[PDB]
RNA sequence: GCGGGAGUGGCGAAAUUGGUAGACGCACCAGAUUUAGGUUCUGGCGCCGCAAGGUGUGCGAGUUCAAGUCUCGCCUCCCGCACCA
RNA sequence: UCUCUA
RNA sequence: UCCUCCUAAAGAGUAACGGAGGAGCACGAAGGUUGGCUAAUCCUGGUCGGACAUCAGGAGGUUAGUGCAAUGGCAUAAGCCAGCUUGACUGCGAGCGUGACGGCGCGAGCAGGUGCGAAAGCAGGUCAUAGUGAUCCGGUGGUUCUGAAUGGAAGGGCCAUC
RNA sequence: CCGACUUACCAACCCGAUGCAAACUGCGAAUACCGGAGAAUGUUAUCACGGGAGACACACGGCGGGUGCUAACGUCCGUC
């Protein structure tokens, strides 16, 4: 179970987040995906944050 | 004294039965969205008004009677919904 | 003692032994020893009857063995209760239906083949008979 | 295109004569020349592969295709996907011009050259030879190089049999023996 | 009878998650020391073999690109356990 | 400093 | 506990200290789409090069491949390369399957916004079936929903999540 | 160096002939099951909701089988 879990925080200022997993050993760089934000009803870049 | 007791069996396991098969047979009127066949592969294939699911499940996209038929050069078994 | 070299699986169900046989006609040689009864022949019974006809022909002529023991037979050891897995493979049998040609022979006279196959069938549990090569 | 013109004018008339073909399209012709360098020693360093492709690019003025392992074998200590060789396919005019420089310059520059083999035609006309040493081509500078490579030349032609290719190359005065 | 474990060169012993196998040491061989032997010092040393390479972890197949290490079966040795009436 | 035996 | 095959008696299902094997993950590409491609093995020839690297031709025709076990599938490829990308979207969901239940599954289509493609169209994770854990309690962010005189606040609720 | 030939230690592929398989299938039933139509028959025998239960230790016999020795008034399943 090396594949830890993270969250993809919206860059739209909202605290909306998708949750997902990654291998932090082999992929040290941050994951950035363009996902849908249901609050703004737009596709916005989400960035990796800690699952906390 | 004497009950030479012993043994075992590394072979106790099995999984649950997935209840596959053909849920609606031929000449059998269905509603749209009704599951016809649940299956692993495409042992059957989708014809007219019949969709193939994520798990190769054959469901009806429309209403009507189920038609089993063999087409193609490979003699594959197609399931179609006749109109009704 | 005949035995398969490899097997895909080590054990087998007990099964049944119903039906008629298939190896009915004398294919290769001239004379044959045909099974009339039903049962299973072990590898020991097969090799003992082979020895009895090889000695009865003084290694004259050619002997075919049409059957082959491919069924493993398990037994549980003594003072072992009926649970706790299937027993250990002890010996190998061939299921014999009526009509199965067991042995064939040529290069010898008919009367010599009769007395050799009689000495062999006296070592076999099932009841046999003597057959010859039929045209068609 | 000196040899392509010499083909089109004299070889076709020659082979139509010495084979009595119904059609002129039935004649053989060369199709491609493949230049492989199997470099199994690049597992030590990439630079051996990287410099052998530079040498083979001077021989034939193309950038070579670095070939890789089709599968993994343990006798050679390679895994499926390792860059393990280099090839060049030559077609057209660059094929003819290399084939000219080959049979005119490089084959005479072979040390103790005494002919080729006529037993190198793969049953179906396609000829294959292997050179021991890349310095026979004058593209390579002798002081500038360090390592004696070797490559192999494979002439793929449209000849059905083996002799029709043997006669075709003999029509190009190819030094068999 | 049940279970846990191990089987490597003449010998004791190593090896890791599969990427050659003998590191090491003892013995044995040879050299030089010595009047000689031992010690002590140096150098070699798994098997067939032409100097160049091949076969080689108990036995038999498998797995894997590739096994001493993975499977399975057979075997041998050790240990422990084999109880209530 | 050690230094056995024939 | 979960998955695959047999037993299992040609619908489903079906037991035993019955016969055999696996799972307690991985992947930010190993996903989506567009475009293209088609194996294993063997034969002959060929520098180092060898049973076995790479190269060319021929037989063969999927005996290969599928991230991993088995089964079923797979050429329109679900297999293999490259380009662009994030549909590994949010709210719903007719209608069916499966279970004693809790629950699990398939799903066209609808609204929004998006990606590839000229376009028709495809995409709501991976060829499918294992890769998992109820509730309570507690934590984090968001949200005036509530707020024990009133205004706030604490705390609670709801949404997401651990 | 090439190896000269002949052996008996065999033998790949291929071809012909011949068997076996629960975990083989280029074939393939009978029955069973699902659906539709139609009579006759049957005290709705069918389904839904609600009130009350009991029961969840089964046995033998037939057929199809696993296990066992195709041993057991044995054992475990399917069906009557
Ligand atoms: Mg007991
Ligand atoms: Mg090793
Ligand atoms: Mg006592
Ligand atoms: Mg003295
Ligand atoms: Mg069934
Ligand atoms: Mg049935
Ligand atoms: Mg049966
Ligand atoms: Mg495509
Ligand atoms: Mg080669
Ligand atoms: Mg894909
Ligand atoms: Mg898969
Ligand atoms: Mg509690
Ligand atoms: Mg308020
Ligand atoms: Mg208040
Ligand atoms: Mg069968
Ligand atoms: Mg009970
Ligand atoms: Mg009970
Ligand atoms: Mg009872
Ligand atoms: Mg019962
Ligand atoms: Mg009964
Ligand atoms: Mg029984
Ligand atoms: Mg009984
Ligand atoms: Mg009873
Ligand atoms: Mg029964």
């Amino acid at each position: 179970g090396i594949r830890e879990k993270i969250k993809l925080v919206s860059s739209a200022g909202t605290g909306h987040f998708y949750t997902t997993t990654k291998n932090k050993r082999t992929k040290p760089e941050k994951l950035e995906l363009k996902k849908f934000d249901p609050v703004v009803r737009q596709h916005v870049i989400y960035k990796e944050a800690k699952i906390k | 004294a004497h009950k030479k007791a012993g043994g075992s069996t590394r072979n106790g396991r099995d999984s649950e039965a997935k209840r596959l098969g053909v849920k609606r047979f031929g000449g059998e009127s269905v509603l749209a969205g009704s599951i016809i066949v649940r299956q692993r592969g495409t042992k059957f294939h989708a014809g007219a008004n019949v969709g193939c699911g994520r798990d190769h499940t054959l469901f009806a996209k429309a209403d009507g009677k189920v038609k089993f038929e063999v087409k193609g050069p490979k003699n594959r078994k197609f399931i179609s919904i006749e109109a009704e | 003692m005949l035995q398969p070299k490899r097997t895909k699986f080590r054990k087998m169900h007990k099964g049944r032994n119903r039906g008629l046989a298939q190896g009915t006609d004398v294919s290769f040689g001239s004379f044959g020893l045909k099974a009339v009864g039903r049962g299973r022949l072990t590898a020991r019974q097969i090799e003992a009857a082979r020895r009895a006809m090889t000695r009865a022909v003084k290694r004259q002529g050619k002997i075919w063995i049409r059957v082959f023991p491919d069924k493993p037979i398990t037994e549980k050891p003594l003072a072992v209760r009926m649970g706790k897995g299937k027993g250990n493979v002890e010996y190998w049998v061939a299921l014999i239906q009526p009509g199965k040609v067991l042995y064939e022979m040529d290069g010898v006279p008919e009367e010599l083949a009769r007395e050799a196959f009689k000495l062999a069938a006296a070592k076999l549990p099932i009841k046999t008979t003597f057959v010859t090569k039929t045209v068609m | 295109a000196k040899l392509h013109d010499y083909y089109k004018d004299e070889v076709v008339k020659k082979l139509m004569t010495e084979f009595n073909y119904n059609s002129v399209m039935q004649v053989p012709r060369v199709e491609k020349i493949t230049l492989n360098m199997g470099v199994g020693e690049a597992i030590a360093d990439k630079k051996l592969l990287d410099n052998a492709a530079a040498d083979l690019a001077a021989i034939s003025g193309q950038k070579p295709l670095i070939t890789k392992a089709r599968k993994s074998v343990a006798g050679f200590k390679i895994r499926q996907g390792y860059p393990i060789g280099c090839k060049v396919t030559l077609r057209g005019e660059r094929m003819w011009e290399f084939f000219e420089r080959l049979i005119t310059i490089a084959v005479p520059r072979i040390r103790d050259f005494r002919g080729l083999s006529a037993k190198s035609f793969d049953g179906r006309g396609n000829y294959s030879m292997g050179v021991r040493e890349q310095i026979i081509f004058p593209e390579i500078d002798y002081d500038k190089v360090d390592r004696v490579r070797g490559l192999d030349i494979t002439i793929t032609t449209t000849a059905k049999s083996d002799e029709e290719g043997r006669a075709l190359l003999a029509a190009f005065d190819f030094p068999f023996r």
